[PDB]
């Protein structure tokens, strides 16, 4: 992939960049609990056929 | 000593000069003189256009008339200057723009007239609708 930045193809001014990629680190991309299943159980009367 | 005074001012920007002999000093809103965008606060990365004297100069809008029935007037900026010379052209040719302003409101009369106008500059002057 061609590694260009804007100053390679247009005139640019100086900009002090403050943004960071902190929230797209692997750890942060995955730092959430996700539902992987729902399990059903019950507690019926003792007189049940089931 | 030389007679310099609060009331007597000269303002010069680009090819234009304003004089006044009955001023009441002048206001710098929130104590902040206009400035170009610092590198530490910059955001679009392309090299900006800065028209300088082509656009930073006094433009006079159409005059209005104050009578006993006048309730007041309003304008918005940059909108009121959208059709003003090279300021207007630079505004419409570019997606983005920023600008500060010197606003000079003029209204003379006589020592036998009376009346008082409040001249307010409001950041984000959102106005109410008719519905």
């Amino acid at each position: 992939t061609n590694p260009l930045v804007p100053s390679d193809t247009v005139q640019t001014r100086h900009v002090v960049q403050h943004r960071s990629r902190s929230e797209s680190s692997i750890e942060s991309f995955f730092a959430r609990g996700a539902c992987v299943t729902i399990m059903t159980v019950d507690n019926p009367a003792s007189t049940t056929n089931k | 000593a030389c007679g310099y005074s609060d009331r007597v001012l000269q303002l010069t920007l680009g090819n234009s000069t304003i004089t006044t002999q009955e001023a009441a000093n002048s206001v710098v809103a929130y104590g902040r003189w206009p400035e170009y965008l610092r590198d530490s606060e910059a955001n679009p990365v392309d090299q900006p256009t800065e028209p300088d004297v082509a656009a930073c100069r006094f433009y006079t809008l159409d005059t209005v008339s104050w009578t006993k029935e006048s309730r007041g007037w309003w304008w918005k900026l940059p909108d009121a200057l959208r059709d003003m010379g090279l300021f207007g052209q630079n505004m419409y040719y570019h997606y983005l723009g920023r600008s500060g302003y010197t606003v000079h409101v003029q209204c003379n009369a006589s020592k036998f007239h009376q009346g008082a106008l409040g001249v307010f500059a409001v950041p984000e002057m959102c106005l109410a609708g008719d519905s």
